[PDB]
Order: structure tokens, then C-alpha cells, then sequence
């Protein structure tokens, strides 16, 4: 939370964190949700939001991010560690932030 | 979902519906005759 | 001794075994027998 | 009053929620 | 209603007053 | 009675496909 | 048909005071 | 009464095509 909190969700617009809690492979996505849902990380941009929906259809957990100029980024938690998703996500928004300004 | 008492009320209604089925079939004759008697008075 | 798994939202509704068994028995019983049974049930509610 | 008619009173009279409504729902489909 | 049971309803219609009263109890509710 | 008692044995023996049509069938004919 | 024609003629011929008895049966006896 | 008994037996015995004539008069001729 600390690391991203320093960056801030400035160029982002919305997030999506769909996961089925019953499924075992959702641990990484839920850990990712904690970081993005962190007040320190989120407060930075009250306008920016996040979707953390919940279902029970058996779909593999997926994370989809909405931006402005930057294209949407989709990450599947089932075979991704929370750190790799966060660091890769942070890198993507950083590049998008440079493009915007 | 509605409160539990409400669902119990529906069960009571279901019992009446079972009897109404056979009665509804018989209920066709009286209904037809009643409507005709009223129409005659209206035409007069 | 263990609670059954939650059905998937997409999956059709799953009904307990006991409920399914009761439905079959009601059909076999005669309406006259059912009518006598129905009377006692109503009194219990009130 | 008969013994078999007594048994059915015990099962249906007292049950948990999401149970009584499911039993009646199936009966409605069978009747219709 | 199949003929076999349509006949039974027809029989119920042509019933005695006492038996009709028994049928009426079901009809009343 | 000797009439309504037999009325029951018919309904319980009816198949599901039968019963569904009957309610529509007789109502559509006797109305 | 022959049967239907007979019914229509009977109602018109009955007197007001007498028709009351015919209507009473349907509303009370059969109900 | 004797008049009502005769009418009931007639309707049940009437055929489909012939019943349509009865239904036609009441819904159209008397309206």
C-alpha cells in the first residue's frame, strides 16, 4: 500500500476486481484488492473509483483496469502473484501518466 | 424474500386454490346466466 | 454430518433430498386424505 | 387423525427457512 | 379432463341432496 | 360417496403432460 | 336448434311477478 | 323445476358446430 500510495491513482479512472472467493486460486487477487482498495492509495484521487464485484459462477479471478488515454489493462489472478500484478500495474500507469503529461 | 409469516399465508391460499379448480369449471354456468339477466334490464 | 456445498449462481436450484422425497408422497395420497390433513395444519398456524 | 396423516404434520409444520418455500414451489410446478 | 373423469363429474352433478351438501362444503371454501 | 372417491383415483394417476392440457382443455370447451 | 327456440319464448311470456321465482333458484338454490 | 332440467340436458348433448350458434346469438344478436 505504501509503495503505490506514493505514486497515486492520478491517471486512472476505474478498476475492476472480479473474483470468486470460493475458488482457491483467488488469494493473489484478493491481496491485490487490499492494496488498491487502501485508503492511502485511493484517497489520492477521490474521483477515481474501483469495482470489486463478487460472483459464484466458477470463473477464474480477473482484474480489469480502466484509464483515460491509456488502454484498458486486464490481469488474471489465477496464475499471477499479488506483487507482480501490483508492480506491473504500477509500471503501466506510470507510462500512461508520462503520455498524458 | 418476504417475511416468514407471509410465506405461510401463501400456503393457506394454495389449499383454497386446489378446491377452486373443480369449482371454477362448474362456476362457468352460474356466471353466464347471471350476466344475461343483467343485460336484459339494461336493454329495457 | 457436513453441510452441503453452495450451488453456483448459474447452476439450477438444488433442493434438499428430504424435500424432494416429500413431494412424491403427496401425489400418491388421495385428495380426501389430503383434505383431512390440510385441516389439522391450518389450526397449528393459528 | 390416522398415523400416516399425523407424520406429515410433523415434517411440514416446523422447518427452517429456504426449506418450506422450496417444498411448496415444486408442488406448484407439478400441479401445473 | 379425460372422458373417464368427465363422467365422474357428471355423476357428482346428479347426486342426492345429502351428498350434494357434502360436495357443497368443498365448493363453499 | 361412491362418486367423489373415484374422482380422486383419476387425477393422481394422470401424467404430467395430461394434467397441464386438461385445465386448458375443459375450460376452453365448457366456456 | 329446436331446444334453444323454446327457451326464448318461455321467458318473454312469464309475468313480472312470476319471473322472480325462477331467478331466486339460480341465485340461492344453486349457490 | 322441469323447465331448467330440460335445458341442462340439451347443452351438454349439443355438438360443437351447433353450440357456436348459441354463442353467436348471445354475444352478437343480443348486443
Amino acid at each position: 500500500a505504501a509503495a503505490l500510495a506514493r505514486l497515486g491513482l492520478r491517471p486512472v479512472k476505474q478498476v475492476r476486481v472480479q473474483f470468486c472467493p470460493f475458488e482457491k486460486n483467488v488469494e493473489s487477487t484478493r491481496t491485490f484488492l487490499q492494496t488498491v482498495s487502501s485508503e492511502k492509495v485511493r484517497s489520492t484521487n477521490l474521483n477515481c473509483s474501483v469495482i470489486a464485484d463478487v460472483r459464484h459462477d466458477g470463473s477464474e479471478p480477473c482484474v480489469d483496469v480502466l484509464f483515460g488515454d491509456g488502454h484498458r489493462l486486464i490481469m488474471r489472478g489465477a496464475h499471477l502473484t499479488a506483487l507482480e500484478m501490483l508492480t506491473a500495474f504500477a509500471s503501466h500507469i506510470r507510462a500512461r501518466d508520462a503520455a498524458g503529461s | 424474500l418476504p417475511s416468514l409469516p407471509l410465506v405461510q399465508g401463501e400456503l393457506v391460499g394454495g389449499l383454497t386454490c386446489l378446491t377452486a379448480q373443480t369449482h371454477s369449471l362448474l362456476q362457468h354456468q352460474p356466471l353466464q346466466l347471471t350476466t344475461l339477466l343483467d343485460q336484459y334490464i339494461r336493454e329495457q | 454430518e457436513a453441510l452441503a456445498g453452495a450451488p453456483l449462481d448459474n447452476a439450477p436450484k438444488e433442493y434438499p433430498p428430504k424435500i424432494q422425497q416429500l413431494v412424491q408422497d403427496i401425489a400418491s395420497l388421495t385428495l380426501l386424505e389430503i383434505s383431512d390433513l390440510n385441516e389439522l395444519l391450518k389450526k397449528t398456524l393459528k
